[PDB]
């Protein structure tokens, strides 16, 4: 269970993969499990939860730039394998579920 | 009026006279459709712009409070001055003011278009006032544009920043790698917004048809305005190209050729699940939606020319395409989709083939 950075150039010394936890905090703060910095990202920006029963749910924080498969999202939404997430300006990721 | 005594209560009543007046304004010429997307029977209003708009468009108008304040025609209370503004304005008035100088090649969205198109149309008109002051139209009117776009790597699927140049002088779109990497004749280009497929709100599909093979390119810009400017620059370039390549042809005849949206797209089984695109007469299928090239293609000619679509099998639902040579069998998940697909194929069948379409058929 991981997030693929779709903008990582394989030919560069760039991080491609972020593994998710059961409860994953995403944002710019040191406290976040996946720490992303850049335009349009909040200290606390998003939350991904993996349910006991294998279900993946994304919960945006208020007032955040958040799209799933190209459309904006402002309440909890279930993710599937291969779903594309945009956070902020250009934090563009793809979801791999096992 | 009031009540008798120290309390002296004011009573308003059920009059709703102002709402009533605004409602009648909906009956006036030009107000029958949403000012912005054309949807019938608008039930919202911007009282600072003096337009009548649909629910969806009103939500976009709400994102631009400095320009537009919106009220429901029925569900909101109105002030007299607000009703008066609407009475002295309306959708026709707004066309002359805000749609005064819209270039003929400029894409006007419909209700089914993606959010980006609808939002940028509203923003261009009212916020930027792009069609009041023609200077503002330079990004897509100069016949030349360059800039970086995030493009999907052909096989590897990563979107990386690459330079693009659209030049009407040379009649081409090109891009450069990390001399151009590719040069694509405008004759052979199409562009279509595909935010769901690409998984990005600003996702634009550019296709390039060379030697009966279509290359899919997928790009986006971080800025919604910039990507819509690219789109309309592409349309400008096609338009200018078509005016010179086909003089004697009216602008009206040329404008629907500028860029084409797909009739229908989706997974069907063929039994293997594949992503299908109906681009006119040309049914393509892919392993993944974002593949650069189709796995295969099926041409759909006319009834005349020996083509028919059938329901059922000779997934639950079935469609059969009978070609002069072979039969093609497809499985649809649902009956809505089956209906839509069949409708798409029927549109090809019901229409007489052109000389170029015979050339395409000959290949397949
Ligand atoms: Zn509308």
């Amino acid at each position: 269970c991981f997030l693929v950075n779709l903008n990582a150039d394989p030919a560069l010394n760039e991080l491609l993969v972020y593994y998710l936890k059961e409860h994953t905090l995403i944002g710019s703060a040191n406290s976040q499990d996946i720490q992303l910095c850049g335009m349009g990202i909040l200290p606390e920006h998003c939350i991904i939860d993996i349910t006991s029963e294998g279900q993946v749910m994304l919960t945006p924080q208020k007032n955040t730039r958040t799209f799933v498969n190209g459309s904006s999202v402002s309440s909890p939404i279930q993710l599937h394998h291969g779903d594309r997430i945009l956070w902020g300006n250009n934090h563009f990721f793809r979801l791999n579920l096992p | 009026h009031h009540s008798s005594g120290r309390e002296n209560l004011y009573f308003q009543g059920m009059a709703k006279e102002r709402r009533r007046a605004v409602l009648e304004l909906l009956q006036r010429p030009g107000n029958a459709r949403c000012a912005d997307c054309g949807a019938p029977d608008p039930d919202w209003a911007s009282y600072t712009l003096g337009v009548f708009i649909c629910l969806s468009c009103s939500g976009i108008h709400r994102n631009i409070p400095q320009v537009s304040k919106v009220k429901s025609v029925r569900l909101d209370a109105w002030e007299e001055a607000q009703v008066e503004f609407m009475a002295s304005h309306g959708n026709d008035a707004a066309r002359a003011r805000f749609e005064s100088k819209v270039p003929s090649f400029y894409y006007r969205p419909t209700p089914s278009d993606c959010q980006l198109l609808r939002e940028q149309w509203i923003r261009a008109k009212y916020e930027r006032q792009e069609f009041i002051y023609p200077e503002k139209q330079e990004p897509y009117s100069a016949g030349y544009r360059e800039g970086f776009l995030w493009k999907r790597g052909r096989d590897n699927g990563q979107f990386l920043s690459r330079k693009f140049v659209l030049t009407e002088r040379e009649g081409a779109l090109k891009y450069f790698n990390r001399e151009p990497k590719a040069v694509m004749k405008i004759e052979h280009l199409n562009a279509t917004f595909q935010p769901a497929k690409i998984g990005h709100p600003h996702g634009l599909q550019v296709t390039y048809l060379k030697d009966n093979s279509t290359r899919n390119i997928f790009i986006y810009h971080e800025d919604g305005k910039e990507i819509v400017d690219w789109f309309n620059a592409l349309r400008a370039a096609r338009f200018h190209y078509l005016q010179v390549a086909f003089p004697g042809a009216s602008d009206a005849d040329l404008v629907p050729k500028l860029s084409r949206n797909y009739l229908k797209e989706g997974y069907m089984e063929k039994f293997r699940k594949r992503w299908f695109t109906m681009d006119d007469r040309r049914l393509m299928y892919f392993k993944d939606p974002l593949d650069a090239f189709a796995r295969g293609e099926v041409f759909i000619g006319s009834k005349e020319s020996g083509y028919t679509v059938l329901h059922g099998f000779p997934w639950p639902h079935g469609i059969t395409i009978v070609t002069p040579d072979r039969k093609f069998l497809f499985a649809c998940e649902t009956e809505s989709d089956q209906r839509e697909w069949v409708a798409a194929f029927q549109k090809a069948v019901d229409r007489p083939m052109l000389p170029q379409e015979y050339a395409v058929e000959a290949h397949f």
